[PDB]
């Protein structure tokens, strides 16, 4: 993930509905547990630290992600991913004959 | 006394229906633009006559293969094999059936299998094709579709199976409305109809659609699938002579309760009486989503996976087909980036 | 950072003791808005009805933490994500998510709170007084207070039908004069009335309800307790009257009952007895505003008043028009009455609160912003009467904060306006002639 990063909006709404002060734990086979068996377990070495919580969620449809800018070579910025998009037009489609076809209204 | 439909089935999108089984890395070969899948048998006994016999087998038993020796063409090319005579069959590559390069990274690690004959060819078993009437069907009557088919007294909720009434009854008439609506399979087709998408999920509150690692064996867009469907009594006549203007019941009823709530390009539209078959087509095209709501969330509440509001929306990728109607050019799908609404076809049902 | 970020609503207490709902709305900046709602009414035919839980209990059933959970679990997902400058596109957006006429299903008093916290966080993200963003450059107009002083009818047991009894100090040349005045009358009545041994304590609106004798006794005590504060009635203090008729209206017989609060020996007046009374009461004493003179469904009644006396003194119509735009339209094409009392919580949103203003102003009415029962800390009726420059506010007495809270916004507003301020005193009762 280079192309784009979090949104603002986003990272403002996360902070003041303290989403991240309401953690979910869950062990190596995906299930809620409590965070004194989550600590446990990562003690231990039953659980992966990393990939075992969630961040409660935040409300209201709020777009997660914002595009990325760089750099272009004159010192103009730019979107990461709107120049590298595509280069060519994937050729198709295919126009498949179906004239003996009830459709319905 | 005996009334026979037949039931005509328009894929409108990728449709798999596995049989719990999944084919490995080691086990295809990606190579001239197509996957390949032979037979092990026939390409071992073809390798005990190269005396790689002993190299095959450690290659086979290797349970930790690092991230190259885990495909079958690094053992092809390592031990220079230039045979690819070994049965099976052949899928053609389309382009989007993995979002990463798949001769590259990890990629397509599993595909889940097709269901088959014992003689290979794929067929759509009449007990999935009846389950998806049965789900169109108990959704559209009121009778059915209330508050009673939630079995309640229980550590958690679950169905009614008793709600419509099966079995025999001891000194009652037989009552099986089911038993009477006889959902025959389909003649096996071939494997050139055969893909190999990828499960991608669109989400309402993310507003963009994310690759999984769920590669499935899937029919293509636009495959005539022909079914024959008995019925014995008088009522189960009425509601297979219903089936389409039931169907249109229940997908607005699914459009104007989850459907509604994602883009209207993400969201096929429909040639004839819509239906979803096999597996990716969702949750609520399974169960009776009126009731349903509350508790299938609940149900995953407590996993990581969690079930956010009604969930997310399965749109795999295929290529764009356009079709030649009356009407004109009809394009599958309303959007650029591929998508197809995953499970979805139609059918027209015939009286013969 | 205009984004809407976070609505979060809770319950609190309003100034009777009973529950109502705060909603407090930040935009991405940081900038905050908090919107109190008034206790209104859960009942009406055609009146924006509030939720409440009815669990008996839990404070006797007046609980509001269903629509506090509306707002939380519905509203805030919806909302979350506009401008907090689209305060029209954010009450229609929530109009349209309820879908009731009457706003039952997510209450109007969730509503009301999250249109009144959005308001507030977008004069707070633009850093502008609240008029200044509600509405425009244009805000001058300090408001013509109508000071509840003595209130009778069912407030009290004495033998009085009217409901409400005010001083308007119309003759102040600022709206500080018109508050010291209205505070100085008041001070006069409370050693009047202990004088004479009638109970001082006040009641809900923080005026008083003495045992006199009868509505002239009552009028008659008003004059007196001007005169001892040193102040002309007629040229400097008027009296204002809410009759609110519709309570001991008899609709059976189509007739008023004064017995039902003045006693058996009072008089049983027809529509036209009525007319004839509030215009003898007119001519006997310096009352330029009576408020409900008549049933809410006497529509002929009304539009016979409003040719009787709607030329010289200001008919309000407060249960005869609800807040409704359709009501109000109606009696603006029937003639009847010449004002409406708006009360902000009976119509829901802070948007169709202003197009009730407008339609009155546009029709020659004059706009009343009228506080409730139970009332908060929040003052922002004031804002709106500045704001619309309505030129008249209905805020309660002189004692208690939640009327005094509005009185000291409104003094705020002035001082913030400074040499601009304007205070029209009877030039703000466009509706009479001359």
């Amino acid at each position: 993930m280079k192309n784009f990063k979090i949104s603002s909006t986003y990272r403002a709404a996360r902070k003041q509905q303290k989403t991240a002060n309401r953690k979910s734990f869950y062990n190596d086979e995906g299930y809620m547990i409590s965070p004194s068996e989550w600590a446990d377990g990562v003690i231990k070495g039953l659980i992966n630290p990393k990939n075992s919580w969630s961040n409660d969620h935040v409300k209201g449809y709020l777009p997660r992600v914002s595009p990325r800018s760089h750099w272009t070579k004159n010192g103009y910025r730019e979107y990461l991913g709107i120049g590298k998009s595509r280069d060519i037009p994937e050729k198709e489609p295919e126009v498949i004959e179906m004239m003996d076809l009830e459709l319905v209204v | 006394d005996y009334r026979t439909f037949k039931l005509s089935l328009l894929t409108l999108a990728p449709i798999h229906i596995g049989n719990g089984e999944k084919y490995t890395s080691r086990e295809f070969i990606y190579e001239n633009k197509k996957f390949y899948f032979p037979d092990m048998g026939k390409f071992y006994n073809k390798m005990v006559e190269k005396r790689l016999a002993e190299k095959f087998e450690a290659f086979l038993i290797q349970t930790r293969p690092n991230a190259r020796n885990n495909r079958l063409i690094s053992f092809l090319n390592d031990n220079r094999i230039a045979e690819r005579s070994f049965g099976g069959y052949s899928i053609s590559e389309t382009g989007l059936e993995s979002d990463r390069n798949p001769n590259s990274a990890g990629a397509i690690n599993e595909v889940n299998k097709f269901i088959r004959d014992a003689f290979g060819n794929p067929y759509i078993p009449g007990s999935s094709l009846k389950g998806a009437i049965r789900t169109i069907l108990m959704n559209t009557t009121p009778k059915w579709n209330n508050e009673n088919a939630v079995n309640d007294f229980g550590r958690f909720p679950k169905e009614n199976k008793n709600l419509i009434p099966w079995g025999p009854k001891k000194g009652k008439e037989y009552d099986d409305l089911f038993n009477a609506i006889r959902v025959s399979d389909s003649k096996p087709f071939d494997n050139k109809r055969l893909i190999l998408v990828q499960k991608w999920d669109y989400s309402a509150k993310t507003n963009k659609a994310k690759p999984l690692p769920l590669y499935r064996e899937s029919i293509s867009p636009l495959t005539k699938i022909e079914f024959e469907i008995t019925t014995t009594t008088d009522e189960a006549g009425r509601l297979i002579e219903e089936l389409g203007k039931r169907a249109q019941a229940f997908y607005k009823d699914y459009k104007a309760f989850f459907l509604s709530e994602f883009p209207d390009d993400k969201i096929q539209a429909n040639l004839q009486y819509p239906i979803y078959l096999g597996a990716g087509s969702g949750a609520w095209t399974k169960t009776l989503f009126k009731q349903a709501d509350g508790i299938l969330q609940r149900r995953y509440s407590r996993m990581k996976t969690k079930m956010v509001k009604k969930g997310v929306l399965k749109l795999t990728k295929a290529p764009l087909k356009i079709v030649k109607i009356p009407s004109g050019n009809h394009s599958l799908i309303k959007n650029h980036e591929s998508f197809y609404e995953m499970g979805k076809a139609n059918f027209m049902i015939k009286e013969i | 950072m205009s984004i809407i970020t976070d609505v979060y609503a809770r319950e609190v207490l309003d100034s009777r003791g009973n529950p109502t709902l705060e909603v407090e709305v930040y935009t991405e900046s940081g900038a905050f808005g908090r919107g109190m709602v008034p206790s209104g009414a859960s009942t009406g035919e055609h009146e924006a009805v509030e939720l409440r839980d009815g669990d008996k209990a839990r404070y006797g059933g007046l609980g509001t933490q269903k629509a506090v959970d509306n707002v939380n679990n519905v509203i805030a997902e919806h909302i979350i994500g506009f401008d907090v400058r689209d305060q029209q596109g954010i009450d229609r957006a929530m109009i349209a998510l309820d879908g009731t006429p009457n706003k039952g299903k997510l209450g109007a008093n969730a509503i009301l709170g999250v249109s009144i916290a959005v308001a507030r966080a977008a004069a707070d993200y633009l850093e502008v007084p609240l008029y200044s963003y509600l509405g425009g450059f244009n805000t001058k107009v300090l408001p013509t207070p109508m000071m509840n002083i003595i209130n009778g009818g069912s407030h009290s047991d004495a033998p009085i039908a009217f409901q409400e009894f005010m001083i308007v100090p119309a003759g102040a040349p600022t709206f500080k004069e018109a508050l010291r005045w209205g505070a100085e009358i008041f001070h006069a009545l409370k050693k009047i009335l202990k004088e004479r041994g009638l109970e001082t304590a006040v009641g809900d609106e923080g005026g008083f309800a003495p045992r006199f004798n009868g509505t002239e006794d009552g009028v008659e005590t008003i004059i007196k307790a001007i005169e001892a504060a040193g102040y002309v009635p007629g040229k400097d203090v008027f009296i204002g009257l809410d009759c609110a008729s519709s309570e001991f209206y008899d609709a059976e017989h189509k007739v008023y009952g004064y017995t039902k609060f003045e006693g058996e020996g009072a008089a049983v007046r027809t529509a036209a007895e009525q007319i004839d009374y509030l215009e003898e009461l007119v001519n006997k004493y310096p009352i330029i505003t009576i408020e409900d003179g008549m049933d809410e469904n006497d529509w002929d009644g009304w539009k016979a008043l409003t040719e009787r006396l709607g030329g010289k003194v200001q008919l309000v119509g407060d249960d005869f028009f609800v807040t409704n735009t359709a009501y109000l339209e109606k009696g603006i094409a029937e003639h009847a009455a010449n004002s409406i009392l708006i009360k902000v919580n009976q119509i829901g949103t802070l948007t169709e609160t202003f197009d009730a203003i407008e339609m009155a102003k546009e029709a020659g009415y004059t706009a009343v912003v009228s506080h409730r029962s139970g009332e908060t800390e929040d003052s922002t009726i004031a804002d709106i009467a500045v704001a619309t420059n309505a030129g008249q506010i209905k805020t309660g007495s002189l004692s208690r904060t939640d009327r005094i809270a509005k009185y000291n916004q409104l003094l705020r507003i002035e001082d913030q306006l400074g040499e601009v301020a304007e205070y029209r005193g009877l030039k703000s009762f466009y509706n009479l002639k001359k």
